[PDB]
DNA sequence: TGTCGCTACAATCGCTAAGTTCACGCAGTATCCTGT
């Protein structure tokens, strides 16, 4: 009679169906000998509130204190007589329950007894500011049915579920294969210690041509790759895809080449040619229904792809729209609106993966457009079809098949990127750790993850969490650097998980710090028991430490090693975000005093560590909120290691959990400013043999907002400076290279891409006020002016500042590379680059270098020293 | 020409323009630039030498309680010039009656120009009465003036003052008036 | 509809003050001017 299935996504409609939550997942049917998607509708998910009684009865209008003690019988009497009648709630279940509370609502005791009342979600919801003579507060008034269900059944991320007494739906409600109705939340349970089942992943890439008559983007091809047994706890399979399908259509007026049919047949692929975009969308929806993929992956799927799909579905009036998801509906959600909420709701029951968002979250790259990601991750070169060529493709079989195969290659690259970064396993792991829904986790962001983590923690400990909410404080201390060049050994010490360790050690928690609603609250007494937040953050830190130790194993697959590094970085960022969300104005758990206390303790620790190291007769040259740089003034590495171990032991001696470890040993350093240095990191090879690896931190060479010519020049200059060559040879080589680069720039022999400069976007190109015209924004608008996919917020744009005869400021001459290659009146501003991209960076880099000055750099660049 | 006889000329021979200029100079012992230029050119026309004019002007200007050193400093160069002694060194010619009529119009504190043109009819009548001119002669001169016949009006003055029925000459120059007066008298 | 935290550096734009040009002028001195 039981019913075991592995749930993946949950969807609730607060307005349409009250007190109903749908769980979508996979269920094993023996007959098919494979997993089949199933949907379970948990009905009658009642709504629960909590009432805080007064100490003595109080007149509502007089605001008096009659003196009559208030007990739970009186509270029930008041809610039964006044409130129940007023708000038209008929049946409710009342009980006395003792719960804990430590959050931001004044005059709420740490522990008290409340009259827990539940009633059907169809009944009206009580006002958030409700009050009465017998009670001073009502909680959980606006609690979402999904949240109530998840916290009531202690469901924490995707996992195997056991359902009791399943029933069948009168009429179909979902597009899945098996459906089941649960009459009560109590009938759903969780079973542990079973591997997740492989799921179906569908990677789709489409090509669209805009209808400038309406500027509406019409789809003309959809290349889709599918694998039906993609694992969620093992490595990605090779090849990543099992089978595939391609659908190709024609424009509104244009026609197919003569023998398109013969070429398509010779292609031997599962190509289905749709006469009209209506037929193409119908075929695509039928294919999605047949495969019923559980994880749809794509590039800009949340911003462009799904929105275009839904818009064209609406325009062509394709009957069964809801088949794009897994539930049955009739009216498509209104489009527009920020975020991908329209997309996610439209695709309810399917986990949408946007490799753009996932890549932004996991790794750091100069640009997030698909070609750059492909070159960086997969180390491959992508051929891009301009939209004009896409329009021109309906003129020959060869070009039409090339376009379709390019769509197929784009889909394959998207799937390859998803597998390489290991996006799905990491999403599953982080969702299990946090306890939220997987789709939200893959949507990006840290707030919801930490909020749900703490929700689960507190709920399991008999707490009442606050209702969802319908440089404020000091930070770290950066020591003043001793700018200069150090040719001896530098010892870098870094604290391990500093803020998490502080939270653990000092027992900082909502239930330990007695706050007050900008003074730093006192440290909690050492007598108190460990709080909830130290426990959760300790679990996260322990998981990260386990992963790091696993990374220590010798002879590991380097790709697997990089995946482990990504996972460790993700866990580190999760813990740091757990800290940060305490200081997030919009967070459910805003505890700015706690964050201020944490940062204050960090500053105190750093000051004490600096004092200790200086008291050891050792030079201190730098430190950024958890780290210290020491000048060993030694040339032997063994002695350096001995001193490092000494000082590390002395520092660790003063703490219970915080540990200091040797981050790195720099053979040479060029300390320029705060958060800006380059060093020759030393990684021992064995038997006294060490290998030197360059390491740049914060310089302009490691910023995407500089022309790659400048980056190359700075990299060479740093390489010369940090080398062991005699100083005269170093200066001579610097001068010679600078002269060569100046000649190359003057003669136009540099490749054009080296003049590109990348700047991201913060808002939509239109929403930017008329604050003159920010260079990138300028070009951004041009991109939207032209007939191509628009550039929205958070998009990198590469512009080249070029001569145009305008005698205007450089900021106002930003141009795309295609613009320069097209227009015959635009030429690269060589002087601008030589004076404002090459000179500034090298001049800043070589400030502490003897023999080099602004005038000399200008001369070797061929410029006029006058302005310098 | 001699300095002393200049007074006699001003009494009798000088035309009403130079007559008024001389009266103003002997009342004030100083002339503005326009008056100085005009009177110097006229004295050049009659024949007064550069030395004689310099001496006369120096002596007259000194009587206004001013240094003759300042005069030698300032008016010496001008007196040199108006006789064409310095600068362009051109023997600048005395003004003709047409120029005097069309020359710079005098303003308050000025006395240059042709009195017949730059004097109001009442003032001209009063001046003529002062000169004991017969009422008929004054009326004829006024009639000539009203029709803008200032040359003819001056010829009438010359006829009346010299006791000659007809002028016999077309008066077109103050120095010409001076020469005609000298011819009739001497 | 959600949107982790703070600190530091670099570049650019706006606005405004400080400074510069520099043309107003003056006090002092000088030369060269006007018609027939
Ligand atoms: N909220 C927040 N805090 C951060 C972030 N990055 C750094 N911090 C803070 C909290 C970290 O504990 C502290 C020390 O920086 P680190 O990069 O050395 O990380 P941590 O020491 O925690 O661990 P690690 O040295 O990498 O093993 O700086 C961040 O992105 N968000
Ligand atoms: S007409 Fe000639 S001479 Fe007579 S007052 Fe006039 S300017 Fe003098
Ligand atoms: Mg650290
Ligand atoms: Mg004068």
């Amino acid at each position: 009679q039981v019913f075991r299935f592995y749930w993946l996504d949950a969807y609730e409609d607060q307005y349409s169906q009250p007190g109903v939550v749908y769980l979508f997942g996979k269920v094993w049917i023996e007959s098919a000998d494979a997993y089949v998607s199933c949907c379970v509708s948990v009905k009658n998910i009642e709504r629960t509130v909590y009432l805080l009684p007064r100490e003595n009865r109080v007149q509502l209008s007089t605001g008096k204190d009659t003196g009559a003690p208030v007990s739970m019988m009186h509270v029930y009497q008041e809610f039964n007589e006044a409130v129940a009648e007023k708000y038209k709630i008929m049946k409710f279940k009342s009980k006395k329950v003792d719960k804990d509370y430590a959050f931001e609502i004044p005059d709420v005791p740490a522990s008290s007894e409340y009259l827990e009342v539940r009633y059907s979600a169809d009944s009206p919801q009580l006002p958030q500011d409700l009050k009465g003579e017998t009670f001073s507060h009502v909680f959980g008034t606006n609690t979402s049915s999904l949240e109530l269900f998840l916290l009531s059944r202690k469901i924490k991320g995707p996992s195997w579920l056991e359902i009791k007494s399943p029933q069948l739906s009168s009429q179909p409600m979902s597009w899945c294969k098996v459906e089941a109705v649960v009459t009560r939340p109590d009938q759903v349970s969780v079973v542990k210690d079973l591997a997740p089942p492989p799921v179906v992943v569908l990677s789709l890439s489409m090509k669209t041509v805009q209808n400038a008559k309406t500027h509406q983007n019409e789809i003309v091809a959809i290349a889709a790759l599918v694998h039906h047994t993609f694992p969620l706890d093992k490595a990605p399979p090779q090849p990543p895809f099992q089978t595939h399908f391609c659908v190709l259509s024609k424009l509104n007026d244009c026609i197919f080449p003569y023998d398109y049919n013969e070429a398509v047949k010779q292609k031997n692929a599962n190509i289905e040619i749709a006469l009209t975009e209506r037929t193409l969308l119908g075929f695509f929806l039928a294919k999605i229904h047949k495969i019923d993929p559980d994880v749809i992956v794509g590039h800009d799927i949340y911003g462009f792809d799904l929105e275009v799909l839904l818009q064209r579905i609406n325009s062509c009036k394709v009957p069964f729209w809801s088949k794009i998801g897994r539930l049955r509906r009739s009216v498509m959600p209104k489009l527009g609106g920020r975020s991908g909420f329209a997309e996610r709701n439209a695709a309810c029951g399917r986990i949408i993966c946007d490799i753009e968002i996932s890549a932004k979250e996991l790794i750091r790259c100069k640009s997030y457009h698909l070609s750059e990601l492909v070159h960086q991750i997969l180390k491959a070169e992508r051929v891009v079809i301009p939209p004009e060529n896409i329009r021109n493709a309906y003129n020959d079989s060869v070009h039409l098949l090339y376009m379709l195969e390019n769509t197929w290659i784009d889909a394959k690259f998207i799937l390859q990127i998803m597998c390489e970064l290991n996006v799905l396993p990491l999403a599953l792991q982080i969702t299990n750790i946090a306890g939220n829904v997987m789709s939200r986790t893959l949507m990006g962001g840290r707030s919801e993850r930490n909020e749900y983590l703490l929700l689960h923690a507190f709920t399991e400990n008999n707490f009442i969490v606050p209702d969802k909410p319908v440089a404020a404080y000091a930070g770290g201390l950066v020591l003043e650097p001793k700018v200069g060049f150090y040719d001896k050994f530098i010892l870098l010490l870094d604290f391990n998980s500093l803020y998490p360790s502080i939270i653990q050690e000092y027992n900082i928690c909502f239930t330990t710090v007695h706050r007050e609603a900008d003074e730093i609250p006192e440290l909690p007494h050492s007598d108190l028991e460990m709080g909830i937040l130290p426990r959760e953050i300790r679990k996260l830190v322990e998981r990260r430490r386990h992963v790091k130790q696993l990374m220590k194993q010798p002879d590991l697959n380097p790709d697997l090693y990089l995946q482990y590094d990504i996972r460790q970085k993700a866990l580190k960022l999760t813990a740091n975000s757990m800290y940060g969300c305490l200081g997030f104005s919009y967070s459910r758990f805003y505890a700015k005093p706690l964050a201020a206390l944490v940062t204050h303790q960090g500053r105190e620790i750093l000051l004490h560590t600096k004092e200790m190291v200086q008291k050891m007769n050792l030079e201190v040259i730098y430190g950024d909120t958890d780290s210290i740089m020491i000048n060993t003034n030694c040339n032997n590495l063994e002695e350096v290691f001995k001193l490092g171990n000494r000082v590390k032991s002395e520092i660790n001696k003063s703490y219970k959990l915080l540990e200091i470890d040797i981050d790195g040993i720099f053979k040479s350093l060029l300390l320029l400013k705060k958060k800006k240095y380059a060093a020759l990191t030393v990684e021992p090879t064995g038997d006294g043999k060490y290998v030197t690896k360059q390491e740049l931190k914060g310089l302009d060479i490691v910023r995407r907002d500089w022309c790659e010519l400048a980056k190359q020049a700075g990299n060479y200059v740093i390489s010369q400076i940090l080398s062991d060559q005699p100083r005269d040879s170093i200066v001579e080589n610097i001068q010679k290279k600078l002269t060569e680069i100046g000649e190359n720039v003057t003669n136009g022999t540099v490749p054009i891409t080296q003049y590109e400069i990348n700047k991201a976007l913060t808002k939509d190109p239109q929403d930017y006020p008329d604050k003159k015209s920010l260079p990138h924004v300028h070009v951004a608008l041009w991109i939207n002016s032209q007939g191509g996919r628009k550039v929205k917020a958070g998009d990198t744009i590469s512009y080249v500042i070029c001569q145009d005869g305008s005698n205007l400021s450089a900021s106002q001459r930003a141009y795309a590379q295609e613009q320069l290659q097209k227009q015959e009146n635009l030429s690269i501003d060589t002087q601008y680059y030589l004076s404002q991209q090459v000179h500034p960076v090298v001049a800043r880099i070589c400030e502490p270098i003897d023999g080099i000055d602004s005038a000399l750099i200008a001369m070797w660049l061929g410029l006029d020293p006058s302005q310098f | 020409i001699s300095l002393e006889q200049i007074d006699g000329f001003a009494a009798k021979s000088f035309p009403l323009c130079m007559r008024q200029l001389h009266k103003s100079l002997r009342e004030n012992h100083h002339l503005r630039h326009g008056g100085r230029m005009q009177y110097g050119l006229f004295l050049k026309g009659i024949g007064l030498t550069l030395e004689q004019a310099l001496q006369f002007w120096r002596l007259e200007f000194t009587k206004g309680k001013v240094d003759s050193e300042k005069f030698d400093k300032v008016y010496a160069y001008s007196i040199r010039h108006n006789y064409g002694k310095e600068g362009k060194r051109t023997d600048y010619t005395p003004y003709s009656c047409m120029k005097v009529i069309l020359s710079n119009p005098p303003s308050q504190g000025d006395y240059h120009g042709c009195p017949f043109r730059h004097s109001d009819p009442e003032l001209l009548k009063q001046k003529l009465q002062s000169f004991k001119v017969p009422s008929s002669g004054i009326n004829q001169i006024l009639e000539l003036v009203k029709g803008m016949h200032y040359q003819l009006a001056c010829q009438k003055y010359f006829e009346l003052t010299h006791s000659v029925d007809d002028c016999g000459f077309s008066l077109n120059h103050p120095n010409q008036y001076f020469a005609e007066s000298q011819k009739l008298l001497t």
